[PDB]
């Protein structure tokens, strides 16, 4: 209610939802970071390489620990989400649990990936939410689906992947074109030259040719990108 | 952690207070950012160590 | 099946106490066995007391057998030895092998940590593959046990107070999270957070300085207090420094040092130590003496 | 009891006795190893100048030996790719092509292969069917093993050996078209081991393409057909049944032959059609 | 000339997250060493080790984290009165 | 000859790298690590080595 904008024109017949105010969102997200990491070290909004997160791990670590405390801030998460461009500026939480889930998903013995409850059903959220905010392509929103039928370094590359993708495309401010159609900013694909995974979709095709044992009936999603 | 990649062959002089001191003294002030470049500047203290007078020239 | 292999494992274990070495097939097979009973485990294996702590070994049955005497046989008493017992000793592959056999036997009635002596490099120049050779001829019992070093834990934590580890801190290691979040699974590199518990030691200096051994740091007093603060333990006990009285407090009653291998190389000398921990967390100290031989 | 290849070299009955061995120590795999180790170590002159190992009679009889091996085993392409390495593999197809009297260097699909006596026939459909497996297998990811601290030694010939392998690979890309041309005559037991290989390959490439998908969907209904027809009696031809039958359902969500109730009726599938 | 006196009335301790220059901070280590208050240099200390300042980052991460800390102070202190 | 080395003992210095280290322990290992390397030279013999802090006299 706070966040939503009125706006009164009834968007719609009675079907279309008001959108949701991108500064409200905004603030939302930056009060959320200094609640959770008041760490600004890797404020760059530019993703840096994967060697970086060497350095920051113990940040990661205790933004971990701090999520699995807290679920809400997962629904928090959900909320910015709703709005285009809040994540560009919730963008090191996001950093941080990548992190985290990357290094926790290498120390797993287990031939089975659903051994380890918690970090699973992160994993899966957090790939979905940077899909509804926009981040990824469908073709990678698509990604959380098949982590509950794989082997654990299977999904820690599936994830280094997604890291190389997003590396590539630094989510900015930026390339959110306002509609005027609708208020709702719009990311284009296929407008920023990398456009569709292309070698990352290549290595999740690989992995799931791989994997056809028992992801052959998910494997009808993906099809051509 | 610098992710900067440091090239440099040399030790760049320090901007500092001290710096005029020592250069009027005779010694090269020393300004650090990595150890391997620090490493590089303790060796060069190493051979800098010798017994001599310092003297102004003037033309 | 599971109860015939466990009667089997008891002759093992009986023979061992004979210091009569298992066969290599033998050994493949409680290799083999203690993986699986390993990978279970996290890098902070938690331990309840009672307990009894005991310090560094080097591979001395002799010792280790009189240890047995004074402290209780394995079922009855339980103990947590920190690590360094493969080498520097004349009966390593020995005390290596029973200390894996009371492990496999007994999931919980004790727990080895693993030492900066328990990785591929070190073994080779310090006599344990020498040993190996000599006794096996060849060395598959040697790239068996060697590939079992990787997967023991790295730190215990004894009724959320106690923190066992053989080395000590580590500039980069702050929070028992880190630890947790560690990786085991790679023969201990030279240089890293792994590398540095391994090799760390006390000191009365302050701050931080490199350590004469090549690897790992030195901490001070101020380092072992802030860290007993951030994650409220009251004391961190290792085992790595030769010793005299056995057991040594340092840093104000913040680190003790133990070492359970008395008269180290058969000519220190020196006397050992163990520690033990009734149920009401009430520590003492017993000492000793290596027995006749 | 351990005998190295020496043994075999001075004489050649060993090596029946060791593989007519209940457990032969070393194993088979083992033994090809080392006689194509050996084969293969590079020869040093005298100025300390490394060059290829002269094909000599020591070389030929070890390269001979490793074939009549290969051949015990019955060239299952599956122990050989999993127990031996990419350029080990590569040699050895290379070594038992040329011992089939195949000129070298002439491409594979120019000649018939009814015409070709039936080993050389064989030797070659088994060349390019390694091929096509070994071009899915690199493209499959491969977990890496956790890295150890450096070693200077072992990591020179770590890198050397993946350096050719990287090479071969690209090699077999090269070519790779050319092998399912092959296969594809090659197909009119044995002959569903080529159908699913040929349709694995169409699969991955059709990875980019969707229209290679139905000719992988063909490759796999034959091979299922052909197991059907083949039944339990498959002493040769080893697949599992339900990766193809994923394959089915992936390519039946490509195309619809009617037959409702034949076809899938989940509402899984029925939501993708939706 | 105002750290100097000892009349504080501002809870001196809890503030010292704010401050984020480091020779201030010396500035209050010197002083507590002095006094002999060891509760609070350690805290000193620590805000001092603290790695998000170091007066020698390329300044990008500076002048965020002043303006952080510039925000979280007038918060608190906006909260106070009034 | 006379070495010396006057150690800055300001607070300034409590601040730590990337390294997680103090820039004051970072300093005394550097100097054990120019001491380290003076050794080799045959005429470390005739070298003494002095500590100097900022705190005021007579410490
Ligand atoms: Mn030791
Ligand atoms: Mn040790």
């Amino acid at each position: 209610h706070c966040c939503s904008a009125p706006g009164g024109t009834e968007c719609g017949e009675c079907w279309g939802a008001p959108i949701l105010s991108p500064e409200a969102a905004k603030a939302v997200a930056v009060t959320l970071v200094e609640s959770v990491c008041p760490d600004a070290a890797g404020a760059e909004l530019a993703w840096p390489p994967e060697e970086h997160a060497r350095a920051t791990v113990e940040r990661d670590l205790r933004i971990g620990r701090r999520f699995r405390e807290q679920p809400l801030l997962f629904e928090l998460l959900k909320l910015v989400a709703a709005a285009p461009p809040a994540l560009c500026y919730c963008s090191v939480l996001l950093r941080g649990l990548l992190a985290a889930l990357l290094g926790h998903w290498e120390a797993s013995r287990h031939p089975d990936t659903t051994h380890s409850p918690w970090h699973l059903e992160a994993s899966c959220t957090l790939v979905a939410v940077m899909a509804e905010g926009s981040l990824l392509p469908p073709a990678l929103g698509n990604m959380h689906e098949v982590f509950s039928q794989l082997a654990p370094f299977e999904v820690r590359l599936l994830l280094l992947s997604v890291w190389g993708f997003l590396r590539e495309h630094g989510p900015l401010p930026q390339k959110f074109i306002f509609q005027s159609e609708r208020g709702r900013f719009i990311r284009d694909f296929s407008r920023e030259g990398g456009g569709e995974g292309g070698p990352h979709l290549a290595v999740l095709h690989s992995v799931l040719h791989r994997n056809i044992d028992r992801l052959g009936l998910f494997s009808g999603r993906f099809q051509a990108p | 952690m610098s992710v900067e990649s440091e090239q440099l062959t040399g030790v760049p002089l320090d901007d500092s207070a001290i710096t005029p001191m020592c250069e009027v003294t005779g010694g090269r002030s020393y300004s650090v950012c990595s150890p391997r470049m620090l490493n590089q500047c303790l060796e060069s203290l190493v051979q800098k160590v010798q017994s001599g007078v310092v003297i102004n020239f003037e033309k | 099946d599971e109860k015939v292999f466990t009667k089997e494992l008891d002759q093992w274990i009986e023979q061992l106490n004979e210091c009569k070495q298992l066969s290599e097939s033998q050994v493949k097979s409680l290799c083999e066995k203690a993986k699986e009973i390993l990978t279970k485990e996290s890098n902070v294996q938690e331990v309840r007391c009672p307990v009894t702590v005991c310090g560094d070994v080097h591979g001395q049955f002799h010792d280790l057998m009189e240890l047995f005497r004074i402290g209780g046989k394995s079922p009855d008493t339980n103990y947590l030895f920190m690590g360094d017992y493969v080498d520097r000793g004349y009966y390593s592959v020995e005390t290596v092998t029973l200390l894996v056999a009371l492990k496999v036997r007994y999931r919980e009635r004790i727990t080895i940590l693993r030492g900066n002596h328990e990785s591929r490099q070190i073994t080779q120049v310090y006599g344990f593959y020498d040993e190996c050779l000599r006794k096996y001829g060849n060395a598959n019992v040697w790239k068996y046990f060697t590939d079992l070093f990787d997967y023991l834990p790295l730190t215990a934590l004894v009724d959320g107070q106690i923190f066992c580890l053989h080395g000590g801190l580590s500039p980069s290691i702050d929070t028992l999270d880190h630890i947790r979040a560690l990786d085991r699974l790679q023969e201990v590199p030279h240089e890293g957070p792994m590398c540095d518990l391994l090799w760390s030691d006390p000191d009365d200096r302050g701050g931080w300085g490199i350590s004469p051994r090549g690897a790992g740091y030195t901490f001070g007093q101020d380092i072992s207090e802030t860290f007993n603060h951030a994650n409220g333990l009251t004391l961190v006990s290792r085992a790595h420094q030769l010793v005299m009285e056995g057991y040594n407090w340092c840093h104000d009653r913040n680190v003790v040092t133990i070492f359970s291998a008395p008269n180290y190389c058969y000519r220190c000398g020196n006397q050992a130590a163990i520690m033990e921990l009734d149920d009401t967390l009430k520590y003492s100290f017993l000492q000793f003496d290596p027995a006749p031989r | 009891p351990q005998t190295c290849w020496f043994e075999f070299l001075l004489e050649e009955s060993l090596l029946e006795k060791h593989l007519r061995k209940p457990c032969p120590d070393p194993a088979p795999v083992q033994l090809i190893v080392q006689f194509l180790e050996q084969a293969s170590k590079p020869s040093v002159n005298e100025q300390n100048q490394v060059q290829p190992p002269p094909d000599n009679k020591r070389n030929r009889i070890l390269k001979l030996l490793a074939l009549k091996v290969a051949a015990h085993l019955k060239w299952d392409l599956d122990i050989l790719e999993k127990s031996l390495s990419v350029p080990v593999l590569n040699m050895l197809l290379n070594e038992l092509l040329c011992i089939s009297k195949v000129p070298p260097g002439t491409k594979h699909v120019d000649m018939d292969l009814a015409t070709l006596p039936p080993t050389t026939a064989m030797a070659v459909l088994l060349y390019n069917r390694w091929a096509i497996r070994t071009i899915v297998q690199s493209s499959f990811p491969v977990k890496q093993a956790k890295p150890g601290p450096p070693q200077l030694s072992v990591m020179n010939q770590m890198q050397q050996e993946k350096e050719l392998t990287e090479n071969i690979l690209k090699v077999l890309k090269e070519q790779a078209a050319d092998s399912i041309l092959v296969l594809e005559a090659a197909l009119k037991e044995m002959q569903c081991q080529v159908c699913y290989d040929l349709g694995a390959a169409y699969f991955q490439q059709g990875s980019t393409n969707s229209a290679v998908y139905e000719n992988a969907r063909e490759k796999f209904f034959r091979t299922k057909e052909l197991i059907a027809e083949i039944g339990s009696l498959s002493l040769h031809c080893t697949i599992d049944e339900k990766r193809l039958a994923g394959y089915c359902q992936a390519c039946d969500v490509l195309v619809p032959s009617s037959d409702s109730t034949s076809q899938q009726l989940t509402p899984y599938s029925q939501v993708h059609i939706c | 000339k105002s750290l100097q006196e000892q009349n504080s009335h501002d809870a001196m301790d809890s503030y010292y997250d704010y401050i984020w220059d480091v020779t201030i901070l010396e500035y209050l280590t010197y002083l507590h060493h002095k006094r002999g208050e060891t509760d609070k240099r350690q805290i000193a200390i620590k805000a001092i080790g603290q790695t998000e300042l170091n007066a020698s980052n390329p300044e990008e991460v500076l002048q965020l984290a002043a303006q952080r800390r510039k925000k979280k102070f007038l918060q608190a202190m906006a909260k106070l009165y009034f | 000859p006379i070495l010396l080395f006057l150690i800055d003992t300001s607070a300034s210095m409590n601040q730590r790298s990337h390294l997680g280290t103090t820039y004051l322990d970072t300093a005394k290992g550097a100097v054990e690590t120019f001491m380290k390397l003076r050794a080799r030279d045959p005429a470390s013999r005739g070298d003494r080595y002095m500590l100097v802090t900022f705190e005021e006299p007579p410490y």
